[PDB]
RNA sequence: UUUGGAGAGUUUGAUCCUGGCUCAGGACGAACGCUGGCGGCGUGCUUAACACAUGCAAGUCGAACGGAAAGGCCCUUUCGGGGGUACUCGAGUGGCGAACGGGUGAGUAACACGUGGGUGAUCUGCCCUGCACUUUGGGAUAAGCCUGGGAAACUGGGUCUAAUACCGAAUACACCCUGCUGGUCGCAUGGCCUGGUAGGGGAAAGCUUUUGCGGUGUGGGAUGGGCCCGCGGCCUAUCAGCUUGUUGGUGGGGUGAUGGCCUACCAAGGCGACGACGGGUAGCCGGCCUGAGAGGGUGACCGGCCACACUGGGACUGAGAUACGGCCCAGACUCCUACGGGAGGCAGCAGUGGGGAAUAUUGCACAAUGGGCGCAAGCCUGAUGCAGCGACGCCGCGUGAGGGAUGACGGCCUUCGGGUUGUAAACCUCUUUCAGCACAGACGAAGCGCAAGUGACGGUAUGUGCAGAAGAAGGACCGGCCAACUACGUGCCAGCAGCCGCGGUAAUACGUAGGGUCCGAGCGUUGUCCGGAAUUACUGGGCGUAAAGAGCUCGUAGGUGGUUUGUCGCGUUGUUCGUGAAAACUCA
């Protein structure tokens, strides 16, 4: 399933602000409740949970799937972290999210969810699809007229583009060089706790 | 029984029953026979025995009666228990 | 009786079969006493991948082969290359390999202009 | 030349150590509780090898045969029906199949299994390929007709009919047996040269006019087996002696084959502390789960082998039999009986009862794959392919997305200010996945058929459009391990708790509210296994006082072995070949 309750409670826990634009947490921090600003016993594994956390609920996934691709990155060679935001920056929602075209990754779980999208010809109603190299990634003939589209071609210069990805048309057509390093990745966090804590 | 093949199967299995009985038991009483004249110490009936054995052996051994090999076995007996006579 | 069938293998409806030699008296799903083929009909030219050289071995040595196999034998000659009517006569047609994600890429990056 | 181990709490006034207990993780053929939307792919009697109603699960061949009961065709015709053949076919004879497939794991601690070998100690229907033939003659009988007995099951008789049924004979000189004899291999019996030679022997089935089918013997091959052996994999000595066909041999028998397999006789051996014989438990394996690995545990699906088919025993038939849906006997149970006698076997599929914490529909179709029969069409196939049921599991998707404040109300706290719930919500916008409505609509089928069509799944999946957030979120936890905290109520009560332990009016441990957290159509609990546990330590522990040196010696088996030369190449090591099934696991 999905978490379809509120964004920012979560960032709040976790400190880090993954979308912004509130003002309780940004004049007074505290993570929610009523016990916020409480005393905190500073544990390795209340650390390495929210990143964790971070990862889940910057992306749109959840612990049975993130486990898995844990394992896909611990099993397959290279460093089990930047392989683990590889995999999690290689899925659909995160790369029209990271191309611009709805600038929040629920948003962009929608748009493919609800097939506004579709990948070398066939038709994507998957946000965990997980591309490849040289991958085009289409929209389709209602919805590059639809409004949301718009949005996005006319707001295409808020967020900058990462380097694997590059939009090439105005119908938004999307293309991918290769799949990102820890360099491309662009995210706010690490990736060696949460494979601690994995391997707790 | 409670089906047609094995019922009628029943009726050809008791058929090839009593042929085979009536087959082997001719050569159990060939071969009674061929060792009442050896260990009498008759030789020529004794030949004469041991070629219609080894004759009806066969024949039985084609029929499917017995297999080759143990008619082979049987007249080889025979041969021998002749031969040391 | 030595017999050339069909193992069915793969998921609910996606019959891809295994092309094996294996008695008769042995089950679908069971052992085989040699793998020379496999057939894929889910693809529109249903893959008929084979072994010619086994595939003549067991037949010389008598083995019947079942009716979808002995179609598949037709197609690729073997069942002509062991009797003889027509020579051999290959028909055999594949599926054309789609043009490469790369090819696609570089085309695409032409058309950004 | 690559790889992958986390700890915490608890003994004390406190410390260190030892040491156990407990927990965090993962998994399940699971069950239970709360909850529950969708699909996909799987999976589902782990207990009573308990008993079973009912229906299906193995038939086919008229191109083997006599025939003609039902259809068909033609004569006939009182329209009641009667004749013929030969399309067609009930029943019957005959052939082939029925030994496969399917189920269960009761038994089995064993060559049952796995692995590797041996078979000069062996069989092998069907299939393929060579060689030689398929000669000749006869006697019945089922069925049918006429009867008889029996309640029934069933069965006796007479008469009559045919065959690829049955039976004799000829030929076979490849085959079998015996005698003599040569060469060669040898791993000893012995094997090969289809050795040679002499003698005596061994068979057959015909049918049909059509893409024609067959039959016998023999050589070879292939397949499927059988038998034997090495090694390997449970507990138990609070089970130490066991064995008398038991160990061996000879001659016979028997087998497909070797062999006490069996028998007469002979000899008196054989097995045991390296655990015989007993007792208990258990199907074995690939694999599965865990684990850093070694290892531990397990033997579900799937696949292979074995064993079994109400219990026990037995053979027959056949190429082949544990002969599930076969036979005989005995026994238990159930049923019919005219009491004389008879009939049965779900551990096949579905299903019922029962037991249980607990496990599905008395479904569709042979469309596909596999098998059987048939020249073939085709028939059969509860194998199988699919569907159904059940969150049982795994995976995926959704339940909305963007914007939206001094931040509404309400709720809970409040140090009374306010803080939070909470960008949450309301409201603007967007989106329609999924579900729903209409239309189309498959792949699976270079298939089957030489008939004109053929898909159970399925008017399903999936594509198109239609409307609107429109129909879709719970569960556990919040003292520490173990993030996450307050108020109220109860105060040694009610209760909680996995361990430490919390409750003895100011409870962050109980109950409820808020709020938070962990998951998410799941969440928790219980049970079981591994881990953590270096807590049986090979990797990887120890024994002065923590549990642990026998009271001490002698000495058997065993284990171990100073310096050195040579050799063997057993261990060891290198390389290669074969095998290590497929699936699995892993990499792509």
């Amino acid at each position: 399933a999905r978490y379809t309750g509120p964004a920012t409670r979560k960032s709040r826990r976790l400190g880090v602000d993954l979308v912004g634009g509130d003002q309780s947490f940004e004049k007074r921090p505290y993570p929610p409740g009523q016990h916020g600003r409480a005393r905190i016993k500073e544990s390795e594994y209340r650390q390495q949970l929210q990143e964790k956390q971070k990862a889940r609920f910057s992306y749109g996934v959840m612990e049975k799937q993130f486990r898995r691709y844990y394992e896909e990155a611990n099993r397959q060679p290279g460093k089990t972290g930047d392989n683990l935001l590889r995999i999690l920056e290689s899925r659909l929602d995160n790369v029209v999210y990271r191309a611009g075209l709805a600038r929040t990754r629920r948003m962009a779980r929608q748009l493919v969810s609800h097939g506004h999208f579709l990948v070398n010809g066939v038709k994507v109603d998957i946000p965990s699809y997980r591309v490849s190299q040289y991958d085009i990634i289409d929209v389709k003939e209602k919805s590059l007229n639809t409004l949301p589209f718009q949005i996005a071609r006319e707001t295409a210069g808020e967020r900058p583009i990462p380097s694997w990805l590059q939009v090439v048309g105005e119908r938004q057509r999307i293309l991918v060089h290769q799949l990102p390093e820890r360099a491309q990745i662009d995210v706010p966090l690490t990736e060696q706790l949460i494979v601690e804590l994995y391997s707790k | 029984a409670n089906i047609k093949s094995q019922i009628k199967r029943i009726r050809t299995n008791e058929r090839r029953r009593l042929r085979n009985q009536s087959v082997k038991s001719s050569l159990r009483t060939a071969i009674r026979g061929f060792r009442e004249a050896v260990d009498a110490g008759d030789k020529d009936k004794a030949s004469e025995l041991l070629h219609a054995t080894s004759r009806k052996l066969d024949k039985a051994a084609s029929k499917g009666v017995i297999h080759p090999n143990q008619a082979a076995n049987k007249k080889s007996a025979l041969a021998l228990a002749l031969n040391k006579l | 009786a030595v017999k050339i069938k069909l193992t069915r293998l793969g998921k609910i409806r996606n019959p891809q079969y295994r092309i094996i030699v294996a008695d008769a008296r042995t089950r679908r799903d069971g052992r085989a006493i040699e793998v020379i083929g496999r057939y894929h009909p889910k693809e529109e030219p249903s893959l008929i991948q084979i072994d010619s050289e086994r595939a003549q071995y067991w037949l010389g040595v008598g083995a019947q082969p079942t009716e979808p196999v002995l179609a598949l034998l037709k197609i690729t000659g073997d069942w002509q290359k062991f009797k003889g009517l027509p020579g051999a006569e290959g028909t055999l047609k594949v599926k054309e390999p789609k043009p490469s994600k790369l090819d696609l890429f570089n085309a695409a990056l032409a058309e950004a202009e």
